[PDB]
């Protein structure tokens, strides 16, 4: 397998980590302050996808500061996985494109 | 099986500190969270404070003056929660309670009953009630035993080692001089005893005492 | 914080009807509520979770709905094992906090107490006390009177009652009477007599028995 | 024509259980819901459940207890609830509608009044309601049906018809002895009749009957 493909298949294995790693710090570190609401890890993990994905519908977000890092981190992770999946297909693209011109 | 279990009583003098324990079993994950709540006799349900023995980090009610600290033996899978430089103001039942991250106690241990007093354990004396000779019996007769002279709450009374249950009602204890006093009452056919056995077992936490009282006809 | 306000604090019921508990969220709370029962020196129990789900072991007479900052506990056709306080908890945001509480209350038939009045015991004799018992049984409703008296007269002194909360085995009540005298003072008295008034009986309800 | 067609009445002992039956017609999409309403007499309209025909799924209002159970035969367009156990808190008209998934009731049925008892079902007695010999009459004449001894409710009593509307007053029956009564009133220019004919049709769902009485002059 090509790398670009590998690539992409590793990418999002290790975006499924973050997303499960993420949920678990979220209530972590969000317990102990007064008003969060992402508290219980069935939610922080639907949280952590609609940050990864970067929708942010609002119905959940951290408020502390550890809360946040670990947002950030889960935002970085998903567009660079998802990035990495549009490099991966523009490739395909390129070296099909070659051939379909006898390069 | 019991899924959290918790001592029956401490006994604290008016300063002094203890540390509660909850030994959990069953199912653990690392989204447990432990909690413990205080409840005062007469009173509601009062959340003090969690933690989370996968992490080890806990959180406390903000509300109230901070009288504990919570720690974890992920090993020997208890939780435990010391309160420190108590006063009367402290005493009620502890309970601790098992929360699988998702919001709600799944599961509450029996409950700690922690007595802030100067006073000294006492053994309660156990009594037989039975009726007197002039007594008309009906299909049914009542029997009973005094628990008197104990210290401090609480006592467990149970009829026939747990296998009595119907028929029975164990009165709050009264509080006189420094020691409780209490009655259950136990009712069953006429006709049963005294050929089927009716024993009392009377159990006292804070002394570590259970003695069995036979109920027989007097003289 | 999120304040939980459960009104009214007591709620009085006939067997059989249906009931309803309140429980009311300082603010908008989605589904985050869960309900608990605590009989009379039990731990608490979960009845329902996320405002309106089954927990298996709970029977289907009990079921919950609500959502946003109003909820409800329901009962179909309440029985005395449902008489205990009530409880609702949310866990929309921290810290998680309780409703001050609901007990259930039954109205049922009136009912006379079963008097039993009991001599001391040898053994506590042998201690240099006497303690005569006196147990007024299963009774509705939870008023009533008890009497103690020596050889004809009235007595006062000694005398400490209980009284049980509702009976969640037939929603009645219970009261002990205990009269405690030293051994010598039980010695030179004949005759021990409890008496009961209850609204069951224009009469008193009297058991007595002679130290001999 | 009718979207929705609902049987008129059910008699129902208490206990037992009854399905009702809803038809629809007219425009079909996979996005339909139907729903179901109940309403006591006297009082408003209370939303019982809901179901999606094309996936098969339904949804319980959960503020009262669960009486119904949805289903749907795509195959012949209807939509039914099953309502079980049945007490004379279950009497009432129970509509079905038909919601295309926006929200609103675009369309209902004409409700089946459900009455649970253990009377049996009787038909309506028809009776005329002609003047008496001595009456003068105005440039309008009054006449009518007495509709007695009928069970459960309802009857519908109609003028020629249907093609008289107009002049008709139909009041509310009364219940004796497990025995419904009614009369309906009819008004037409003294002139018309008996010259143009004047009956009244009285249906009653409950027992599947349906009698005209013509309404002429006494002898
Ligand atoms: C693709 C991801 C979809 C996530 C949907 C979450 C829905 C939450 C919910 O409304 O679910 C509702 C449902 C109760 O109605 O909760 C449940 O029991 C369902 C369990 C759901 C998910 C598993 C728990 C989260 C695990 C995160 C990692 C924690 C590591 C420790
Ligand atoms: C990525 C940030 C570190 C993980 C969260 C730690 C929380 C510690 C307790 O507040
Ligand atoms: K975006």
């Amino acid at each position: 397998s090509a790398l670009h493909w590998r690539a992409a298949g590793a990418a999002t294995v290790l975006l499924v980590i973050v997303l499960l790693a993420g949920s678990y710090l979220a209530v972590l570190a969000e317990r102990g302050a007064p008003g969060a609401q992402l508290i219980t890890y069935p939610r922080a993990l639907w949280w952590s996808v609609e940050t990864a994905t970067t929708v942010g519908y609002g119905d959940l977000y951290p408020v502390t500061l550890w809360g946040r890092c670990v947002a950030v981190v889960v935002m970085v992770a998903g567009i660079t996985s998802f990035g990495l999946v549009t490099a991966a297909l523009a490739t395909w693209f390129v070296g099909r494109e070659q051939e379909r011109r006898g390069h | 099986q019991v899924q959290l279990q918790q001592p029956g009583a401490e006994l604290v003098k008016p300063g002094a500190s203890v540390k509660l324990s909850c030994k959990a079993s069953g199912y653990t994950f690392t989204s447990d969270w432990i909690h413990w709540v205080k409840q005062r006799p007469g009173h509601g349900l009062e959340w003090i404070g969690e933690i989370i023995p996968s992490y080890g980090r806990a959180n406390y009610n903000e509300k109230i003056q901070k009288k504990a600290t919570l720690t974890a033996d992920k090993s020997s899978s208890t939780a435990f929660m010391q309160l420190s430089s108590l006063t009367s103001e402290d005493s009620a039942v502890y309970y601790c309670a098992r929360e699988r991250g998702d919001g709600y106690f799944a599961v509450w241990g029996a409950g700690t009953t922690v007595t802030v007093s100067s006073a000294k354990t006492t053994p309660p004396s156990v009594y037989p009630l039975a009726p007197g000779s002039a007594a008309q019996t009906n299909s049914m007769v009542t029997l009973g035993c005094l628990v008197k002279g104990y210290f401090p709450e609480p006592v467990t009374v149970t009829w026939n080692s747990g296998s009595l249950s119907s028929g029975v009602h164990t009165f709050p204890a009264v509080l006189q001089s420094d020691l409780y006093t209490l009655s259950s009452s136990v009712t069953v056919p006429s006709s049963s005893w005294p050929s089927e056995t009716v024993t009392c077992n009377v159990a006292h936490p804070a002394s570590s005492t259970k003695v069995d009282k036979k109920i027989v006809p007097r003289d | 914080d999120i304040l939980l306000t459960q009104s009214p604090a007591i709620l009085s019921v006939s067997p059989g009807e249906r009931v309803s508990f309140s429980c009311r969220a300082s603010q908008s709370i989605g589904t985050d509520i869960h309900w608990y029962q605590q009989r009379t020196n039990g731990s608490p129990r979960l009845l329902i979770k996320y405002a309106s789900e089954s927990i298996s072991g709970i029977p289907s007479r009990f079921s919950g709905s609500g959502s946003g900052t109003d909820f409800t506990l329901s009962i179909n056709s309440v029985e005395s094992e449902d008489i205990a306080n009530y409880y609702c908890q949310q866990s929309n945001r921290w810290p998680f906090t309780f409703g001050s509480g609901t007990k259930l209350e039954i109205k049922r038939a009136d009912a006379a107490p079963t008097v039993s009045i009991f001599p001391p015991s040898s053994e506590q004799l042998t201690s240099g006390g006497a303690s005569v018992v006196c147990f007024l049984n299963n009774f509705y409703p939870k008023d009533i009177n008890v009497k103690w008296k020596i050889d004809g007269s009235e007595r006062q002194n000694g005398v400490l009652n209980s009284w049980t909360d509702q009976d969640s085995k037939d929603s009645t009540y219970s009261m002990s009477s205990t009269l405690t005298l030293t051994k010598d003072e039980y010695e030179r008295h004949n005759s021990y007599t409890c008496e009961a008034t209850h609204k069951t009986s224009t009469s008193p309800i009297v058991k007595s028995f002679n130290r001999n």
